[PDB]
Protein backbone atom coordinates (compact mmCIF):
# COMPACT_ATOMS: atom_id res chain seq x y z
CA UNK A 1 0.00 0.00 0.00
CA UNK A 2 3.10 2.21 0.09
CA UNK A 3 6.14 1.79 2.34
CA UNK A 4 7.48 -1.62 1.50
CA UNK A 5 3.85 -1.52 0.38
CA UNK A 6 1.18 -3.83 1.93
CA UNK A 7 2.25 -6.56 4.44
CA UNK A 8 2.49 -9.59 2.21
CA UNK A 9 4.12 -7.28 -0.31
CA UNK A 10 6.71 -8.56 -2.69
CA UNK A 11 6.16 -12.25 -1.88
CA UNK A 12 5.04 -14.08 -4.99
CA UNK A 13 2.31 -16.74 -4.61
CA UNK A 14 3.86 -19.03 -7.20
CA UNK A 15 7.55 -18.62 -6.36
CA UNK A 16 8.41 -17.15 -2.91
CA UNK A 17 5.39 -18.58 -1.01
CA UNK A 18 6.25 -22.06 -2.35
CA UNK A 19 9.89 -21.56 -1.95
CA UNK A 20 10.45 -21.85 -5.71
CA UNK A 21 12.85 -19.70 -7.74
CA UNK A 22 12.45 -18.08 -11.15
CA UNK A 23 14.93 -18.81 -13.92
CA UNK A 24 17.05 -15.65 -13.57
CA UNK A 25 16.48 -14.31 -10.12
CA UNK A 26 19.97 -15.78 -9.17
CA UNK A 27 21.69 -13.33 -11.52
CA UNK A 28 20.25 -10.46 -9.39
CA UNK A 29 21.33 -11.88 -6.04
CA UNK A 30 24.76 -12.72 -7.39
CA UNK A 31 25.14 -9.09 -8.38
CA UNK A 32 24.52 -7.86 -4.79
CA UNK A 33 28.00 -9.34 -4.54
CA UNK A 34 26.02 -12.74 -4.19
CA UNK A 35 22.78 -12.75 -2.21
CA UNK A 36 21.77 -13.88 0.78
CA UNK B 1 11.67 -4.64 -24.03
CA UNK B 2 14.80 -5.24 -26.23
CA UNK B 3 16.87 -8.39 -25.71
CA UNK B 4 14.71 -9.82 -22.95
CA UNK B 5 12.78 -13.08 -22.52
CA UNK B 6 9.21 -14.20 -22.14
CA UNK B 7 8.21 -13.77 -18.50
CA UNK B 8 7.28 -16.99 -16.61
CA UNK B 9 3.66 -17.23 -15.39
CA UNK B 10 3.24 -15.30 -12.12
CA UNK B 11 6.84 -13.83 -12.24
CA UNK B 12 5.58 -10.22 -11.95
CA UNK B 13 2.17 -10.32 -10.32
CA UNK B 14 2.25 -6.54 -9.69
CA UNK B 15 2.50 -5.84 -13.44
CA UNK B 16 -0.50 -3.83 -14.77
CA UNK B 17 -1.44 -2.90 -18.38
CA UNK B 18 -2.51 0.75 -18.95
CA UNK B 19 -5.26 0.40 -21.53
CA UNK B 20 -6.98 2.81 -23.80
CA UNK B 21 -10.73 2.57 -24.12
CA UNK B 22 -11.01 3.79 -27.77
CA UNK B 23 -9.22 3.04 -29.92
CA UNK B 24 -8.51 0.18 -27.45
CA UNK B 25 -4.71 0.37 -27.03
CA UNK B 26 -1.83 -0.49 -24.85
CA UNK B 27 -0.78 2.90 -23.40
CA UNK B 28 1.97 1.80 -20.89
CA UNK B 29 2.87 -0.54 -18.00
CA UNK B 30 1.98 0.22 -14.31
CA UNK B 31 2.48 -1.65 -11.01
CA UNK B 32 0.09 -2.52 -8.13
CA UNK B 33 1.25 -1.23 -4.72
CA UNK B 34 -1.96 -2.27 -2.88
CA UNK B 35 -5.49 -3.52 -3.68
CA UNK B 36 -6.51 -0.02 -4.65
CA UNK B 37 -3.44 1.93 -5.92
CA UNK B 38 -1.49 1.74 -9.06
CA UNK B 39 1.85 3.48 -9.81
CA UNK B 40 2.88 4.67 -13.32
CA UNK B 41 4.88 7.24 -15.30
CA UNK B 42 3.11 10.66 -15.47
CA UNK B 43 4.06 11.05 -19.15
CA UNK B 44 1.66 8.15 -19.89
CA UNK B 45 -1.27 10.48 -18.95
CA UNK B 46 0.13 13.97 -19.77
CA UNK B 47 2.47 14.93 -22.54
CA UNK B 48 1.35 18.20 -24.10
CA UNK B 49 3.99 18.28 -26.83
CA UNK B 50 2.21 15.21 -28.26
CA UNK B 51 -1.34 16.39 -27.46
CA UNK B 52 -1.56 13.78 -24.71
CA UNK B 53 -3.83 14.43 -21.78
CA UNK B 54 -5.78 11.42 -20.49
CA UNK B 55 -8.63 11.55 -17.91
CA UNK B 56 -10.00 8.79 -15.64
CA UNK B 57 -12.75 8.14 -18.17
CA UNK B 58 -10.34 7.51 -21.04
CA UNK B 59 -8.68 4.51 -19.50
CA UNK B 60 -8.95 1.15 -17.92
CA UNK B 61 -6.37 -0.93 -16.03
CA UNK B 62 -5.73 -4.64 -16.63
CA UNK B 63 -4.15 -6.80 -13.91
CA UNK B 64 -2.85 -10.40 -13.76
CA UNK B 65 -2.02 -10.42 -17.51
CA UNK B 66 0.55 -12.44 -19.49
CA UNK B 67 -0.60 -12.23 -23.06
CA UNK B 68 -0.34 -8.79 -24.70
CA UNK B 69 -3.65 -9.11 -26.60
CA UNK B 70 -5.77 -12.08 -25.50
CA UNK B 71 -8.56 -11.46 -22.98
CA UNK B 72 -7.40 -13.83 -20.14
CA UNK B 73 -10.74 -15.24 -19.02
CA UNK B 74 -10.74 -16.29 -15.39
CA UNK B 75 -7.24 -14.80 -14.81
CA UNK B 76 -7.07 -11.08 -15.56
CA UNK B 77 -9.07 -8.30 -13.63
CA UNK B 78 -10.03 -5.02 -15.38
CA UNK B 79 -10.63 -1.89 -13.46
CA UNK B 80 -11.90 1.58 -13.81
CA UNK B 81 -10.22 4.57 -12.27
CA UNK B 82 -11.60 6.59 -9.50
CA UNK B 83 -8.88 9.28 -9.70
CA UNK B 84 -5.56 10.16 -11.28
CA UNK B 85 -2.81 12.10 -9.40
CA UNK B 86 0.16 13.58 -11.25
CA UNK B 87 3.19 14.91 -9.41
CA UNK B 88 2.54 18.68 -9.20
CA UNK B 89 6.18 19.37 -10.19
CA UNK B 90 6.42 16.81 -13.02
CA UNK B 91 8.53 18.55 -15.70
CA UNK B 92 7.14 17.64 -19.10
CA UNK B 93 8.55 20.85 -20.38
CA UNK B 94 12.22 19.91 -20.34
CA UNK B 95 13.33 16.49 -19.04
CA UNK B 96 10.53 14.32 -17.50
CA UNK B 97 11.81 15.09 -13.95
CA UNK B 98 9.28 13.56 -11.43
CA UNK B 99 7.79 11.32 -14.12
CA UNK B 100 5.39 9.66 -11.72
CA UNK B 101 1.62 9.39 -11.05
CA UNK B 102 -0.78 7.43 -8.81
CA UNK B 103 -4.06 5.97 -9.94
CA UNK B 104 -6.90 5.16 -7.50
CA UNK B 105 -9.02 2.10 -8.48
CA UNK B 106 -12.83 2.49 -8.48
CA UNK B 107 -12.93 -0.67 -6.30
CA UNK B 108 -10.26 -2.89 -4.80
CA UNK B 109 -8.87 -5.91 -6.64
CA UNK B 110 -8.62 -9.31 -4.99
CA UNK B 111 -5.18 -10.81 -4.89
CA UNK B 112 -4.58 -14.27 -6.45
CA UNK B 113 -1.69 -16.25 -7.80
CA UNK B 114 -1.27 -13.77 -10.72
CA UNK B 115 -2.13 -10.57 -8.91
CA UNK B 116 -0.16 -9.35 -5.84
CA UNK B 117 1.45 -6.01 -4.84
CA UNK B 118 5.21 -5.16 -4.88
CA UNK B 119 6.82 -3.28 -1.86
CA UNK B 120 7.99 0.38 -1.81
CA UNK B 121 11.51 0.69 -0.40
CA UNK B 122 12.37 2.26 2.96
CA UNK B 123 15.53 4.45 3.27
CA UNK B 124 17.75 1.55 4.23
CA UNK B 125 16.65 -0.94 1.60
CA UNK B 126 17.15 1.87 -0.85
CA UNK B 127 20.54 2.61 0.59
CA UNK B 128 21.78 -0.92 0.33
CA UNK B 129 20.53 -1.84 -3.11
CA UNK B 130 20.69 1.25 -5.17
CA UNK B 131 24.32 0.73 -6.21
CA UNK B 132 26.21 0.81 -9.55
CA UNK B 133 26.75 -2.75 -10.63
CA UNK B 134 23.64 -4.01 -8.76
CA UNK B 135 21.07 -5.54 -11.07
CA UNK B 136 17.37 -4.91 -11.26
CA UNK B 137 14.58 -6.37 -13.45
CA UNK B 138 12.32 -4.49 -15.87
CA UNK B 139 9.14 -5.85 -17.52
CA UNK B 140 6.62 -4.78 -20.16
CA UNK B 141 4.74 -5.34 -23.43
CA UNK B 142 6.61 -2.61 -25.40
CA UNK B 143 8.61 -2.57 -28.57
CA UNK B 144 11.01 -5.41 -29.21
CA UNK B 145 13.24 -3.13 -31.31
CA UNK B 146 13.96 0.56 -31.60
CA UNK B 147 12.06 0.87 -34.94
CA UNK B 148 11.11 -1.78 -37.54
CA UNK B 149 7.53 -5.35 -32.91
CA UNK B 150 5.07 -6.05 -30.12
CA UNK B 151 5.76 -9.23 -28.15
CA UNK B 152 3.07 -11.90 -27.70
CA UNK B 153 3.82 -12.31 -23.99
CA UNK B 154 5.24 -10.10 -21.16
CA UNK B 155 9.05 -9.64 -21.56
CA UNK B 156 11.63 -9.39 -18.77
CA UNK B 157 15.25 -8.15 -18.72
CA UNK B 158 17.78 -7.86 -15.80
CA UNK B 159 20.06 -4.76 -16.10
CA UNK B 160 22.74 -3.24 -13.93
CA UNK B 161 22.46 0.20 -12.31
CA UNK B 162 25.20 2.58 -13.72
CA UNK B 163 27.26 5.25 -12.05
CA UNK B 164 25.60 8.68 -12.07
CA UNK B 165 28.53 10.20 -14.07
CA UNK B 166 28.42 7.74 -16.93
CA UNK B 167 24.67 8.45 -16.94
CA UNK B 168 25.24 12.23 -17.34
CA UNK B 169 27.84 11.93 -20.14
CA UNK B 170 25.70 9.68 -22.35
CA UNK B 171 23.07 12.39 -23.16
CA UNK B 172 22.60 16.15 -23.55
CA UNK B 173 19.38 15.97 -21.48
CA UNK B 174 19.63 17.42 -17.99
CA UNK B 175 19.61 14.50 -15.46
CA UNK B 176 18.21 15.21 -11.90
CA UNK B 177 18.38 13.46 -8.52
CA UNK B 178 14.94 11.99 -9.22
CA UNK B 179 16.37 9.74 -11.94
CA UNK B 180 18.82 6.85 -12.24
CA UNK B 181 20.06 5.13 -15.40
CA UNK B 182 20.58 1.43 -16.18
CA UNK B 183 22.17 -0.78 -18.79
CA UNK B 184 25.32 -2.66 -19.82
CA UNK B 185 28.35 -0.63 -20.97
CA UNK B 186 29.43 -1.45 -24.57
CA UNK B 187 32.57 -3.42 -23.78
CA UNK B 188 30.40 -5.46 -21.32
CA UNK B 189 29.01 -7.32 -24.35
CA UNK B 190 25.47 -7.96 -23.11
CA UNK B 191 22.43 -5.85 -24.00
CA UNK B 192 18.81 -5.15 -23.19
CA UNK B 193 16.75 -2.08 -22.43
CA UNK B 194 13.21 -0.89 -21.99
CA UNK B 195 11.79 0.88 -25.12
CA UNK B 196 8.64 2.74 -26.23
CA UNK B 197 5.44 1.19 -24.74
CA UNK B 198 7.42 0.13 -21.60
CA UNK B 199 6.91 3.36 -19.63
CA UNK B 200 5.20 3.09 -16.25
CA UNK B 201 6.56 -0.37 -15.72
CA UNK B 202 8.61 -1.27 -12.67
CA UNK B 203 12.40 -1.54 -12.12
CA UNK B 204 12.41 -4.02 -9.16
CA UNK B 205 15.04 -5.60 -6.95
CA UNK B 206 14.86 -8.60 -4.63
CA UNK B 207 16.08 -7.82 -1.09
CA UNK B 208 18.79 -10.21 0.09
CA UNK B 209 17.72 -9.47 3.77
CA UNK B 210 14.09 -10.42 3.73
CA UNK B 211 13.59 -11.91 0.22
CA UNK B 212 10.90 -9.43 -0.87
CA UNK B 213 10.71 -7.59 -4.24
CA UNK B 214 10.85 -3.77 -4.03
CA UNK B 215 10.04 -1.25 -6.80
CA UNK B 216 13.22 1.05 -6.97
CA UNK B 217 12.27 2.65 -10.33
CA UNK B 218 9.71 3.43 -12.95
CA UNK B 219 10.57 3.21 -16.71
CA UNK B 220 10.83 6.76 -17.88
CA UNK B 221 12.81 7.74 -20.95
CA UNK B 222 15.73 6.94 -23.23
CA UNK B 223 17.01 7.73 -26.70
CA UNK B 224 16.32 4.99 -29.17
CA UNK B 225 16.44 1.51 -27.57
CA UNK B 226 19.44 -0.75 -26.79
CA UNK B 227 21.97 1.61 -28.46
CA UNK B 228 25.61 1.22 -27.35
CA UNK B 229 26.94 3.99 -25.11
CA UNK B 230 23.30 4.78 -24.20
CA UNK B 231 21.14 3.82 -21.17
CA UNK B 232 17.60 3.72 -19.82
CA UNK B 233 16.43 6.32 -17.30
CA UNK B 234 13.94 5.58 -14.46
CA UNK B 235 11.99 7.71 -11.95
CA UNK B 236 13.79 7.20 -8.56
CA UNK B 237 10.91 5.86 -6.46
CA UNK B 238 12.48 6.22 -2.97
CA UNK B 239 13.14 9.91 -3.67
CA UNK B 240 9.46 10.46 -4.48
CA UNK B 241 8.21 8.41 -1.58
CA UNK B 242 7.02 11.33 0.60
CA UNK B 243 4.80 12.60 -2.12
CA UNK B 244 3.51 9.08 -2.64
CA UNK B 245 2.81 8.62 1.10
CA UNK B 246 1.14 11.94 1.22
CA UNK B 247 -1.42 11.44 -1.56
CA UNK B 248 -2.35 7.97 -0.28
CA UNK B 249 -2.90 9.37 3.14
CA UNK B 250 -5.23 12.23 2.03
CA UNK B 251 -7.17 10.46 -0.74
CA UNK B 252 -7.29 7.31 1.37
CA UNK B 253 -5.93 3.98 0.22
C1 LIG C 1 6.36 6.77 -22.38
C2 LIG C 1 7.43 5.72 -22.32
O1 LIG C 1 7.00 4.48 -22.94
C3 LIG C 1 8.80 6.09 -22.84
C4 LIG C 1 9.81 5.01 -22.45
C5 LIG C 1 11.00 5.00 -23.38
C6 LIG C 1 12.09 4.20 -22.83
N1 LIG C 1 13.33 4.23 -23.58
C7 LIG C 1 14.42 3.50 -23.37
N2 LIG C 1 15.36 3.26 -24.29
N3 LIG C 1 14.58 2.91 -22.16
N4 LIG C 1 9.26 7.47 -22.77
C8 LIG C 1 9.28 8.42 -23.72
O2 LIG C 1 9.04 8.09 -24.92
C9 LIG C 1 9.57 9.85 -23.27
C10 LIG C 1 8.32 10.71 -23.15
C11 LIG C 1 8.52 11.96 -23.99
C12 LIG C 1 9.78 11.74 -24.85
N5 LIG C 1 10.39 10.52 -24.31
C13 LIG C 1 11.51 9.96 -24.66
O3 LIG C 1 11.92 8.93 -24.07
C14 LIG C 1 12.43 10.59 -25.68
N6 LIG C 1 13.07 9.47 -26.45
C15 LIG C 1 13.72 11.29 -25.07
C16 LIG C 1 13.27 12.41 -24.18
C17 LIG C 1 12.58 13.50 -24.76
C18 LIG C 1 12.21 14.60 -23.96
C19 LIG C 1 12.41 14.58 -22.58
C20 LIG C 1 12.96 13.43 -22.01
C21 LIG C 1 13.45 12.38 -22.82
C1 LIG D 1 -5.46 18.31 -19.27
O1 LIG D 1 -6.90 18.26 -19.40
C2 LIG D 1 -7.56 18.76 -18.21
C3 LIG D 1 -9.07 18.62 -18.43
O2 LIG D 1 -9.32 17.24 -18.61
C4 LIG D 1 -7.11 20.20 -17.94
O3 LIG D 1 -7.68 20.64 -16.68
C5 LIG D 1 -5.61 20.25 -17.83
O4 LIG D 1 -5.37 21.63 -17.63
C6 LIG D 1 -4.99 19.78 -19.17
N1 LIG D 1 -3.58 19.92 -19.01
C7 LIG D 1 -2.68 20.80 -19.56
C8 LIG D 1 -2.75 20.84 -21.07
O5 LIG D 1 -1.56 20.86 -18.93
Amino acid sequence: TFGSGEADCGLRPLFEKKSLEDKTERELLESYIDGR
Amino acid sequence: IVEGSDAEIGMSPWQVMLFRKSPQELLCGASLISDRWVLTAAHCLLYPPWDKNFTENDLLVRIGKHSRTRYERNIEKISMLEKIYIHPRYNWRENLDRDIALMKLKKPVAFSDYIHPVCLPDRETAASLLQAGYKGRVTGWGNLKETWGQPSVLQVVNLPIVERPVCKDSTRIRITDNMFCAGYKPDEGKRGDACEGDSGGPFVMKSPFNNRWYQMGIVSWGEGCDRDGKYGFYTHVFRLKKWIQKVIDQFGE
